[PDB]
């Protein structure tokens, strides 16, 4: 409809983007936290790959 | 000499090379040398001794694992570990208090099987404690 | 006028130095929000470093300001403001601090800033 309308849409895309973009920085710090957990695990799946090294032969 | 790797779910609780490590096993506490018997088992809640390089040792608690030697990289891998000034005298002590109340507070056969686990916590704490003062 | 046949090749090519540092700047200040300094190299951090003494060294005292400040104010001529940034764009002046750079004038004068600083 009219510019009264099409300024009321614009808003909702407003809306959007910003909320689209504080969920970006929110995932960003869990991608950082869960990193840390990754890596902590790593080294003792890293051991586990080595201990099966030796059972295979 | 050798390598060893410590690890736990939580942590690499210990990696490098090291000169002797004296170790718990399924039935006594173990010696541990370059080419030592090439051998896996389980182990009683215990410790590690880690006699590195100039003849530094240091003290590592291992509440429940399982090891390797065989090769020249060996490993142990523990279900509980913790370093050894992380855990504390006055916290092994403490350790002491619950395995006594505990002992006091089981009456059954599933319970003392509980009971008698956390006394096992207890004592290898109130052992590596000790040992972590040389 | 900021055309190389107008204001010469020098002046233009600092101009868009400035231009291209304090527009890599902006974007990097989104990457030490969204993942911080940690993620950002050392040749990254070289631009973030000298884009923030670029910033401080486009601040000047006012003659008019005065009783704002409490500062004399600064006059710089266009070939001194020239060598001033195009000094720190080519890593000279690197290795002063970067509130050396803020309200003093012009280069000359930040060296003196930070012998005392």
């Amino acid at each position: 409809a009219g510019a009264k309308d099409i300024r009321s849409k614009i808003a909702s895309v407003q809306n959007t983007q910003k909320i689209t973009k504080a969920m970006e920085m929110v995932a960003a710090s869990k991608m950082r936290k869960s990193q840390d957990r990754m890596a902590a695990s790593r080294p003792y799946a890293e051991t586990m790959r080595k201990v099966i090294g030796h059972l295979a032969h | 000499t050798y390598h060893l790797d410590v690890v736990s779910a939580e942590q690499q609780m210990f990696s490098g090379l090291v000169e002797k490590i004296q170790v718990t096993g399924s039935e006594g506490e173990l010696g541990i040398y370059p080419g030592h018997a090439p051998l896996l088992t389980a182990i009683k809640p215990g410790m590690i001794r880690i006699v590195k390089q100039h003849g530094h040792e240091e003290f590592i608690y291992l509440s429940g694992g399982i090891l390797e030697v065989q090769p020249g990289n060996v490993t142990v891998l523990a279900d509980t570990a913790i370093r050894g000034q992380d855990l504390d005298e006055a916290r092994a002590m403490e350790a002491k208090r619950k395995a006594e109340e505990h002992i006091s507070s089981s009456h059954g056969d599933v319970d003392y099987a509980q009971a008698s686990a956390e006394l096992a916590k207890a004592i290898a704490q109130l052992r590596v404690i000790e040992l972590t003062k040389k | 006028q900021l055309d190389p046949l107008v204001v010469g090749q020098e002046h233009y090519d600092t101009a868009r130095g400035v231009q291209s540092i304090l527009q890599r700047y902006q974007e990097l200040k989104d990457i030490i929000a969204i993942l911080g300094m940690d993620e950002l190299s050392e040749e990254d951090k070289l631009v973030v470093a000298r884009a923030r003494k670029i910033q401080r060294f486009l601040s000047q005292p006012f003659f008019v300001a005065e009783v704002f400040t409490g500062s004399p104010g600064k006059y710089v001529s266009l070939k001194d403001t020239i060598r001033g940034f195009k000094g720190i764009m080519e890593g000279e002046y690197d290795h002063l601090p970067e509130q050396a750079f803020y309200m003093v004038g012009s280069i000359e004068e930040a060296v003196e800033k930070a012998k005392k600083l």
